[PDB]
């Protein structure tokens, strides 16, 4: 079936259309995200000499080539819309702000 | 890296960590301003710390920069502001959220780690003067976080 938690590359949770995987230390990803991690570690620790689970660290076993040709999600983008509370929260953090910039207390890096 | 941006920010409006508030500067996604209320067991008590992040192309593959704005007096905060942890660079991964860093840095900020410092003065005052340490860390907070 569908696994209930979260991709915690993307952020968003698994629908039944989707091509995800799960790993032998029993985490999920969807094949598209672990594929860009995997490309990403594998040209890191090229530039300084065994991809790890993002999750838990465990050694991962795997083929990019297969993990690829998985479709990527189709994930609408979520609308940031801040509540009429943050937003006076933000207000009063304008305020501190401006105190902090009389007493010198904010760093320029000029 | 836009759409994880997106989620991040919602996740973090509506369940901030505690005494944290972050969210983006005018109408740039990929620049935010933090806030850390300074944590009850630290010498920042009572302060309000401000901090910038920049994330990059590549986030969440690569880490977010993140630096104190607000200046602070810490083994491993410099005067540029810049911060010593090691989830912002060897032990990031892309399991890690803005929200996690924000209490990894509150964490910080209550328990420093004086033997990796970006200042090496306030590491040796912390490791041999504890008392003097704390002091001028409430003093700082005070004349400028207050
Ligand atoms: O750094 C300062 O100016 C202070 O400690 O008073
Ligand atoms: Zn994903
Ligand atoms: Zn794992």
């Amino acid at each position: 079936n569908i696994p209930h938690g979260q991709c915690v590359i993307c952020l968003y949770g698994f629908q039944e259309k989707e091509a995800f995987t799960k790993t032998p230390c029993y985490h999920y990803f969807h094949c598209h995200c672990l594929a860009r991690y995997i490309q990403h570690m594998e040209q890191e620790l090229k530039a300084q000499g065994g991809v790890q689970c993002p999750v838990c660290r465990e050694p991962l076993v795997y083929d990019l080539a297969s993990l690829k040709a998985a479709p990527e999600p189709q994930q609408p983008m979520e609308l940031y819309q801040p509540s009429a509370e943050s937003l006076r929260q933000q207000e009063e953090r304008k305020r501190l702000y401006q105190r902090q910039q009389e007493r010198g207390g904010i760093i320029d890096l000029e | 890296a836009l759409k994880r941006i997106h989620k991040e920010l919602n996740d973090l409006a509506r369940d901030p960590p505690a005494q944290c508030s972050a969210g983006p500067v005018g109408d740039d996604m990929f620049h935010w301003q933090a806030t850390i209320m300074g944590p009850n067991d630290s010498p920042y008590q009572g302060g309000v710390f401000f901090l910038t992040i920049h994330f990059p192309t590549d986030y969440p593959f690569k880490p977010p920069k993140v630096a104190f704005t607000t200046r602070i007096y810490h083994p491993n905060i410099n005067s540029n502001g810049s911060i010593c942890l090691d989830i912002l660079r060897s032990q990031w991964s892309p399991a890690l959220t803005i929200s996690k860093v924000l209490l990894s840095i509150c964490s910080l900020l209550c328990d420093p780690n004086p033997d990796d410092p970006l200042v090496p003065e306030i590491a040796r005052i912390y490791k041999t003067d504890r008392e003097k340490y704390n002091r001028i860390a409430r003093e700082w907070t005070q004349k400028y976080a207050m």
